[PDB]
RNA sequence: GUUACAGACUUAAGCAGUGGAGCAUGUUAUUUAAUUCGAUAAUCCACGACUAACCUUACCAUAUUUUGAAUAUUAUAAUAAUUAUAAUUAUUAUAUUACAGGCGUUACAUUGUUGUCUUUAGUUCGUGCUGCAAAGUUUUAGAUUAAGUUCAUAAACGAACAAAACUCCAUAUAUAUAAUUUUAAUUAUAUAUAAUUUUAUAUUAUUUAAUAUAAAGAAAGGAAUUAAGACAAAUCAUAAUGAUCCUUAUAAUAUGGGUAAUAGACGUGCUAUAAUAAAAUGAUAAUAAAAUUAUAUAAAAUAUAUUUAAUUAUAUUUAAUUAA
């Protein structure tokens, strides 16, 4: 299918067009494929390299093996920014996720996403106050396991209390973080 | 919603059957019932009796033992194992042959490859699954 | 449509090959890579890098491969009943050069070369032929 | 013993602006002054 | 002056004194093989008289210890360990055990053959 | 869909029938790998199959 | 069909050290300098600006990438607006002693240690979580006193709170249908020739394919353990792990591709390593593995 | 220019876009031989309005530089920020190791579409000496990137009836080459591995094979000819040969048997 | 000294052995100048050690060294030098100090990595719920698996490290490669598919599983992976490091010695005690895989031991090959 230089100039980039003649000249009329099986060696795609693609390309002016340049010549002055940031518009944003006291104030966001009860009432307007903060322990077979236990009143200091219970094995604090949960959960009004 | 075996040029089926470590190359032929072993005769190359029925048992569940001229070509393993392998052979060459008593072919397991081979050397005990000695007191 | 200008689509075609006219021998290529993955691919450019070079090339022949083992134990101190294996295997191919002349093959090596891959060595008997007396 | 390494400090005859910081041998340097405030330094060797 | 009879650099790498001492072995042996080879040749061919030859065995009792390579032992030269040494990652039993799972080692890995 | 000539056809019948053959002798077997010791196969059966000829 | 070159991770960079040499004996050398130049390079990421700060630059192990034409020695660096721009600072000066300071430069001296074309070439991350091993690293030297004692609680938070607990499942799920859907516009096209290049896969180009197709890229599941002398009060040991996400790649689960494993002991999407510091307390191992789908 | 960095001078007049990088330049390629220029300065002087940075900032980065930088900074800290949510783009260093081997696949498909077929052109046609006439056969050993000894290792193979000795000499010949040469095979083979370059063993193999020439064509000496052909080293090489000499026996090759050719 | 299941070499078989002899070993006890040090139920005992003449080596005797193996400081003088003996920098050379070192002790201060329960199927996490609470549920009435496997029922709904699966070897076929002189095409690989087998009938059971039968296929294994925890299990002698102890000696070197000592005791092997077993001999060389060979293998012959010859063991000379 050699077509004509004209044409040929009509649809490839330049001063590349002699290798088109030497690739013309050369190639006979096999139709076959004949492919050596899984050859994994030409791209999965196809549209002719005649264009570098940053990221998908190596950076043009970068040293990397098959720099095919010269350990002198280079050009990357300056190394803040990725050099090559992702292509296309840019997130990998996961289809279907959103680009991304203060204990309290997830104790409240998850509530708030599960229960209804207002975020900020929960930050602002409650106060937890440990009560019993023991440690625990169960005899597991596995070797005798430890918890931590924790009653944390949280209420707002109007007419609303909840005390709330807890317990974890890693941490006191996580427990606690729990047991805010379990008493906002369980606010109730003292006539 | 949502290849064909055949008879080479000269008119013989080949097969290669495979066990323990061998690939018996075997070519069989319609002529009258000789056997090469390697070549060289069949006794003269598996003196053990068990090895020559059991490379002869694919002629034997047929009844063709003396139709076909038999010429195996072995290569590694030992004596036993050989025979096995020349014996399959003589299987999957068959599939050229009797087509449809090939259902019987693959029955009597003639079809049927040994993977019994030699298990690796465990990296702790004496040989493979043979464990060295374990002491208490 | 835009087609692809062989040296476009010979990419995505397999390698092209050429005859031996005199069946005269002249290098060979024995790629060696502990990884099948370099060794093929790099091959194929060498492959590819003949036809335009125009020196018959052979396959990559896949000379055997070299399982290297060996045995330790898991262990920083006594525990030896127990023990593992380790391997390196050497994997190698064979790109025979036949019909061609003296000098050509010298840029088919010194080319293949300046565009080498990571982790791929390769080796070149040269068999040259003359009188027998000079 | 093929002679021909950069023992890590080597870095101040030929790149000079940069001030760099072997960490190996700070923490050793740190761990000398500490053994000397707490009297378990080590004794003066004789200059015999 | 230098610790060791002849001034030689330091191995790179790990350092240790009996790395040191097997270096210097080295180091000395590297140059003096030559001689030993030799002085060897000499005091072996019978094809000569038996003082030359003598005056050589006697001369060779008497060179330097580092100047041998039976003393020179396979030394890990990552961990200065000179016991199950192997010589193709001049490694040791552990060192390569764990360079090779790291990966420190290129191809070497683990044998799930 | 290529077919199985008579010749084929008559053995298969033929075939169909007798048994197929016996590869082994079960007494023979138990026995003569009832002397085998370290796979010394060959010379336990030549054992029992001598002593048969006696 | 098959795992296209991009998907699956090549053996080569399973080895830290890429060479071979026919000259085995001589090989041994060769991967004998690459670990030490590591140590060398490494110490290399010290910074000062005058007693006010020390920037650690965050560097991989060298991923050593020897092959004849030249050496490629290559590794992936990490640091901390109207000032960086008109004056460059330490790391970019560090770029420099590397290649870009023409002979001075390292590079420079290393030719003289491999007797061949040695380049360096560094790779600058925005997340000290994208590299395992640079993972541990941070937390094995800028952290310290932050955990030294327990693990403050928001520190901890911060910690198991960085990816969005990406869901493998649905993740694996798209991704294996991208594939399906790019084969099947490929089946369709050569149906349609087989009743040029140009129509034998039209549509499919550098777009729908050279990304959708990349598999590891999600930190589905990431856990970090700070195993060693992490306790003032305690001189025992103090390990503690920080569990986050799944450790499993579904794609392989009900798909051609296959999991792989690195060095046939640990899978390729598994990625871990320990960086072990001295504490007061005591030396200590933060272990820290991800799974990166 | 490429050397332009080393003239601040002539970074006057200049777009913003130029000098911008070409201080750089400057900042790149002289690590301690850079020398500070009114001219160079009064380039930063040039790119401040655009990028929105006082005059005053970039000379101070020009001078104080990093310290200038926090002054600008007012001594303000970068919040600790290294440990950032999952917010996707991120490239993850494997999948970066991946789109490294795209892009290695990217530029050897651009050397199969230009340094394959533009670099190279006709092949150029061989010499090809014929072997009856021109036989000695030399084989060489090369390691590309390796410095293996082997590689000063020649090969020198030439059949004894190649060389072209007759009877007599050709006997002697072989009675002379005795192991190199091979009878079976009827070939001279011999290697040299003595010297640094493998040049001077080539020179070497060459001296060898006239020196046996030589001496096999001149019986005066001895013709050699009562004494047999030593073929032990053969014998013992042909034991370790493997090969199959027996084959299906031609009155067993039965062509009517064999199914005839079947038109489609 | 508990009702019932299941699993594996756990036991019962079966085969080969150990305990009995001699030797080789590793060890205890003991001796000695020293017999370095470590492991000592199962998980110590041909274990750290894949090789102890010297070296290795750590130990003992005898001599000998003191900024020493570094890093950083203070000064004087020889060596390459960009220019042109006119500035200069490093290499160092002599020294000084904080120290450099320790196989010294603490694995009951740690890292790291292993051992055993462990191919065992368990152990958790978020939320939810029951009990005041420890806790329970999830982690299942009932079946089922090899498996917390799987179904149904169920205050649980999901998830995790494990299970399984992918993985590696291996097997069947198929494609590509090898100009069939690197020849083994009966192969070697790269790839692709394949099975964790399926289809059908008949008894049973209750909507559809098991047992037999056939019929389709080549259909069959091994390895790796040994969870959490516990044993304060083993390692401070692979390395590394805290703490603590010495710097003219617990640090470094040379020579010789020792690790090889032996009343007894143990464990593991080897070789044994002869005929359902041992030795010569078998050149048209009956028949293999895996592995090695630029810190080299070393073929044919050639000489001797020896009279023929062969075999066996050495010596002479190195052919070829740096590896289908």
């Amino acid at each position: 299918q050699h077509y004509d230089e004209s044409l040929l100039s009509r649809y490839y980039p330049e001063s590349l067009l002699k290798s088109i003649k030497l690739a013309q000249q050369t190639i006979p009329e096999d139709t076959k494929f004949r492919v050596s099986r899984n050859v994994e060696f030409a791209p999965p795609y196809l549209d002719d390299f005649t264009k570098i693609h940053p990221f998908w390309d190596y950076k043009p002016g970068m040293p990397h093996l098959h720099a095919q340049e010269e350990n002198n010549n280079f050009s990357i002055f300056r190394w803040d920014q990725v050099q090559q940031p992702l292509p296309g518009e840019g997130n990998i944003l996961p289809p279907g996720v959103s680009l991304p006291k203060s204990k309290s104030a997830d104790v409240a966001a998850g509530l708030h996403k599960q229960t209804g009860v207002d975020p900020d009432y929960i930050t602002r307007k409650l106060t937890m106050k440990p009560l019993v903060m023991k440690r625990v322990s169960n005899q597991t077979g596995k070797g005798k396991i430890a918890s931590f236990y924790a009653l944390v009143v949280v209420g707002d200091k109007n007419g609303m209390v909840g005390l709330g219970e807890g317990k974890s094995r890693e941490e006191m604090s996580k427990a606690i973080f729990k047991a805010h949960w379990d008493a906002v959960r369980n606010l109730k009004e003292i006539p | 919603y949502k290849k064909i075996k055949t008879l080479d040029e000269f008119g013989r089926s080949i097969a290669v059957g495979k066990r323990k470590s061998s690939t018996a190359k075997v070519f069989v032929v319609r002529g009258t019932g000789e056997i090469l072993v390697n070549g060289r005769q069949l006794n003269d190359y598996f003196l053990k009796m068990k090895d020559r029925e059991s490379i002869m048992y694919p002629l034997q569940v047929i009844e063709s033992v003396g139709k076909y001229n038999i010429f195996a070509t072995t290569s590694g393993g030992g004596p036993t194992g050989q025979a096995e392998s020349i014996m399959h052979a003589i299987a999957k060459a068959l599939v050229v042959f009797n087509p449809l008593l090939k259902s019987r072919l693959h029955k009597a397991g003639v079809l049927t490859r040994d993977y019994r081979h030699v298990e690796r050397k465990k990296p702790g005990k004496k040989k493979a699954r043979k464990m060295p000695t374990w002491v208490k007191r | 449509t835009r087609p692809y200008p062989v040296n476009v689509e010979a990419v995505y075609y397999a390698p092209l090959k050429l005859p031996i006219k005199y069946g005269d021998l002249v290098a060979d290529i024995q790629l060696r890579s502990y990884d099948n993955e370099n060794l093929d691919f790099y091959s194929d450019f060498i492959l590819r890098t003949g036809y335009y070079l125009g020196i018959p090339l052979t396959g990559p022949k896949p000379l055997p491969t070299r399982r290297e083992r060996w045995t330790v134990i898991k262990s920083p101190f006594v525990h030896a009943k127990s023990k593992e294996n380790f391997e390196r295997h050497t994997h190698k191919r064979l790109i025979r050069a036949w019909d061609t002349n003296p000098e050509v093959l010298q840029m088919l090596i010194a080319y293949i070369t300046k565009h080498s891959m990571a982790g791929v060595g390769m080796k070149c008997n040269f068999f040259q032929r003359s009188e027998i007396s000079l | 013993g093929n002679p021909d390494i950069l023992k890590f400090r080597h870095l101040k005859t030929l790149y000079p602006d940069i001030e760099f910081v072997d960490l190996e041998e700070q923490y050793r340097l740190s761990m000398v002054e500490a053994k000397k405030r707490r009297g378990k330094g080590a004794p003066k060797k004789m200059k015999k | 002056n230098f610790r060791f009879p002849i001034k030689t650099k330091l191995p790179p790498g790990f350092i240790n004194a009996r790395i040191l001492r097997d270096n210097f072995k080295r180091q000395q042996f590297k140059e003096n093989e030559i001689l030993v080879k030799s002085l060897k040749f000499i005091a072996r061919n019978m094809n000569l008289p038996t003082k030359l030859r003598l005056e050589a065995q006697l001369k060779l009792n008497a060179l330097p210890n580092y100047m041998r390579s039976t003393q020179i032992k396979n030394r890990c030269v990552d961990s200065g360990h000179a016991r199950f040494v192997l010589s193709d990652f001049r490694l040791c039993r552990y060192q390569f055990r764990e360079n090779a799972l790291k990966g420190n080692l290129p191809g070497v890995k683990k044998g799930i053959w | 869909k290529i077919k199985p000539t008579a010749e084929q056809l008559a053995q298969w019948e033929a075939l169909k029938s007798v048994p197929i053959p016996p590869r082994k002798n079960a007494t023979l077997d138990h026995i003569t790998n009832m002397i085998m010791r370290h796979g010394k196969k060959e010379k336990a059966q030549t054992i029992l199959s001598r002593a048969l000829y006696l | 069909n098959i795992n296209n070159k991009l998907q699956h991770l090549n053996n080569m960079n399973n080895w830290n050290t890429q060479i071979y040499n026919y000259n085995k004996n001589m090989e041994i050398m060769n991967t004998m300098n690459d670990k030490l130049i590591n140590k060398l390079l490494y110490k290399m990421m010290t910074l000062k600006l005058n007693n006010m700060n020390i920037n650690k630059i965050i560097m991989s192990k060298t991923i050593n990438q020897h092959s004849l034409n030249k050496l490629n020695i290559k590794f992936y660096y990490y640091n901390n607006n109207n000032n960086n721009n008109y004056y460059m600072n330490m790391m970019n000066k560090l770029m420099n002693i590397m290649n870009n300071n023409m002979n001075n430069n390292l590079c420079n001296i290393l030719s003289y240690y491999y007797k061949k074309k040695v380049t360096i070439e560094p790779i600058k991350l925005s997340y000290i979580y994208l590299n395992s091993d640079i993972f541990s690293k941070y937390i094995s030297l800028n952290d310290m006193d932050k955990y030294n004692n327990g693990i403050l609680t928001n520190y901890q938070r911060m910690l198991n709170n960085i990816m969005p607990k990406l869901n493998d499942h649905n993740i694996s799920m798209n991704y294996i249908n991208n594939i399906n859907n790019i084969n099947n516009n490929k089946y369709n096209n050569m149906i349609n020739l087989l009743n040029n290049i140009n129509n034998i896969y039209n549509n499919m180009t550098i777009d729908n394919i050279p990304m959708d197709i990349l598999m590891y890229k999600y930190l589905v599941g990431w856990s970090i353990k700070f195993k060693g002398r992490l306790s003032n009060n305690n001189g025992r040991t103090s390990t503690t792990n920080l569990l986050n996400g799944t450790f499993n790649n579904k794609k392989y689960l009900w798909s051609n591709i296959n999991n792989n494993y690195k060095l046939n002991y640990i899978p390729s999407n598994h990625n871990l390593y320990n960086n072990s510091n001295i504490n007061k307390n005591g030396k200590y191992n933060i272990k820290v593995k991800l799974n990166f789908i | 220019s490429a050397d332009l960095y080393m003239h601040p001078e002539k970074w006057k007049g200049l777009p913003p876009q130029r000098i911008l990088e070409l201080y750089w330049e400057r900042m790149a390629r002289l690590g301690s031989e850079y020398k500070p220029n009114k001219d160079e300065l009064n380039a930063l002087l040039t790119t401040s309005e655009y990028s929105n940075v006082p005059v005053n900032d970039i000379k101070k980065l020009y001078h104080r530089g990093e310290q200038g930088a926090i002054d600008i900074k007012g001594g303000n800290v970068n919040r600790d920020n290294s440990l950032r949510p999952f917010m996707f783009d991120e490239l993850p260093s494997q999948a970066q190791e991946l789109v490294a081997q795209h892009r290695e696949q990217r530029f050897y498909n651009r050397l199969a579409a230009y340094e394959l077929p533009l670099l190279a052109q006709y092949r150029q046609e061989y010499k090809r000496p014929s072997p009856e006439s021109h036989p000695v056969t030399y084989r060489y050993t090369s390691y590309v990137g390796e410095e293996h000894p082997n590689s000063r290792k020649v090969v020198l193979s030439v059949k004894t009836k190649e060389l072209g000795l007759e009877e007599k000499s050709l006997h002697k010949f072989r009675i002379l080459a005795r192991s190199r040469y091979d009878h079976t095979t009827d070939i001279f083979k011999m290697s040299s591995d003595k010297f640094e370059h493998a040049s001077q063993n080539a020179r070497y193999l060459h001296d060898i094979l006239q020196r046996l020439l030589a001496e096999s064509k001149d019986l005066t000496e001895d013709d050699f000819s009562d004494v047999p052909l030593d073929t032990r080293h053969t014998i013992a090489k042909s034991l370790r040969k493997k090969k199959r000499d027996y084959e299906f026996p031609e009155h067993w090759k039965r062509p009517e048997d064999a199914p005839k050719k079947k038109f489609d």
